[PDB]
């Protein structure tokens, strides 16, 4: 048939630095009128690919310089001379010259960028969902990096396990950094047998561990505000 | 400015069959020598070609779902129709379709151009279920130095996707919507975050706006602080 491989298929690299990565077809990928159909693209997190270089070495319009590829016949390369934070994203090499039309397994492109802690908030449930007999408390791990974090539950000081689900953001384009959500799932009546909600952060960028916390039915004390009549 | 729309259902029952459809603006097919090809992208997999048909009519498949595909054309209404039987769960992606175009007065050179936003087909026996939205409240418990975050919580609809812009008319700087994840119940959830000065909270109003096309509903929450 006819298979497309890329080198390699996480890539990180630090912003301003060379990048490099490689496709390989099985056979020759050659059209016989003899152009060779080779395309790169670029797609970014739950978007549509967009063309970089097209024919291996032409660069599509509105494609940055930096951006310019290389090699014939089985061998590819797609070269960014100065890595930049918008670069981010899911690299694929495609091969339209032979049916099937094939693309590359993917190469995720990564900024090594500079450390960075996340800031850590909670949210207890609304009313109204708790209204409905769920509780969802959601902790929020913002603008981090890098990836690896570590978030723990604690309810009235113990640990939970089993009732928890994270979800990561891709690297920001701009920034470089990270998002996660860590959302505690309950039902009404679970969560109204327990008085401290607390979600605990752990990264390669605190020195220690920082918790946040509330406790359920009570405004906290920096939120002090006046009695009314 | 040429464009293509994928459009179609979003839910299909397995063993069913899938009619997409791809519309064009800013040229006629009817008059073109371009091809038109459909590719899909199951989540976190890489791009599968699927189909391609010429101006002329002619068309290749992937030869390892060529007997469940058909790929048309309807000059008329400017479209070209993907036809796809038998529905499987591994089925389930996002589908786009893809322009080959061609460039030089003479015909010198082709390559594909313009793709389509994709369209997200989910192959599952459940039937749809519009979203719930909840408020996530701003409070000193969701704020550190000078930054506040507050949210919405997107919750228990079937199938995906859910887009959530902020402020009736979207804002951004600190946006943050968090991939869905489908949950024990069987329905998806998601939280969309919004991080602003801490300082200006009670100042600015903040109204999440959550659409859910395959179930029709529109939801506006405003999200305020505060209980006591």
């Amino acid at each position: 048939d006819i298979v497309m491989t890329q080198s390699p298929l996480s890539l990180p690299v630090t912003p301003g630095e060379p990048a490099s990565i490689s496709c390989r077809s099985s056979q020759s990928i050659v059209h016989s009128n003899g152009h060779t159909y080779l395309e790169w693209y670029l797609q970014k997190p739950g978007q549509s690919p967009r063309l970089l270089i097209y024919q291996v070495s032409t660069r599509f319009s509105g494609v940055p310089d930096r951006f310019s590829g290389s090699g014939s016949g089985t061998d590819f390369t797609l070269k960014i001379s100065r890595v930049e934070a918008e670069d981010v994203g899911v690299y694929y090499c495609f091969q339209a010259s032979l049916v099937p039309l094939t693309f590359g397994q993917g190469t995720k492109l990564e900024i090594k960028r500079t450390v960075a802690a996340p800031s850590v908030f909670i949210f207890p449930p609304s009313d109204e969902q708790l209204k409905s007999g769920t509780a969802s408390v959601v902790c929020l791990l913002n603008n981090f990096y890098p990836r690896e974090a570590k978030v723990q539950w604690k309810v009235d000081n113990a640990l939970q396990s089993g009732n928890s689900q994270e979800s990561v953001t891709e690297q920001d384009s701009k920034d470089s950094t990270y998002s996660l959500s860590s959302t505690l799932t309950l039902s009404k009546a679970d969560y109204e047998k327990h008085k401290v909600y607390a979600c605990e952060v752990t990264h390669q960028g605190l020195s220690s561990p920082v918790t946040k916390s509330f406790n359920r039915g009570e405004c906290a004390a920096a939120d002090y505000k006046d009695d009314d009549d | 400015q040429v464009t293509l729309k994928e459009s179609g259902p979003t839910l299909v029952k397995p063993t069913q069959t899938l009619t997409l459809t791809c519309t064009f603006s800013g040229f006629s097919l009817r008059t073109s020598r371009v091809g038109v090809s459909w590719i899909r992208q199951p989540p976190g997999k890489a791009l599968e070609w699927l189909a391609h048909i010429y101006w002329d009519d002619d068309k290749r498949y992937n030869p390892s779902l060529k007997s469940r595909l058909t790929i048309s054309k309807d000059t008329s209404k400017n479209q070209v129709v993907l036809t796809m039987t038998n529905m499987d769960p591994v089925d389930t992606a996002t589908y786009y379709c893809a322009r080959r175009g061609f460039y030089g007065r003479k015909y010198e050179v082709n390559h594909f151009d313009y793709w389509g936003q994709g369209t997200t087909v989910t192959v599952s026996s459940a039937s749809t279920k519009g979203p719930s939205v909840f408020p996530l409240a701003p409070s000193s418990k969701s704020t550190s130095g000078g930054t506040a975050a507050l949210g919405c919580l997107v919750k228990d609809y079937f199938p995906e996707p859910v887009t959530v812009s902020w402020n009736s008319g979207a804002l951004t700087s600190g946006v943050h919507t968090f991939p869905a994840v489908l949950q024990s119940s069987g329905l998806y959830s998601l939280s969309s975050v919004v991080t602003v000065p801490s300082s200006s909270l009670g100042t600015q109003t903040y109204i999440c706006n959550v659409n859910h096309k395959p179930s029709n509903t529109k939801v506006d929450k405003k999200v305020e602080p505060k209980s006591c």
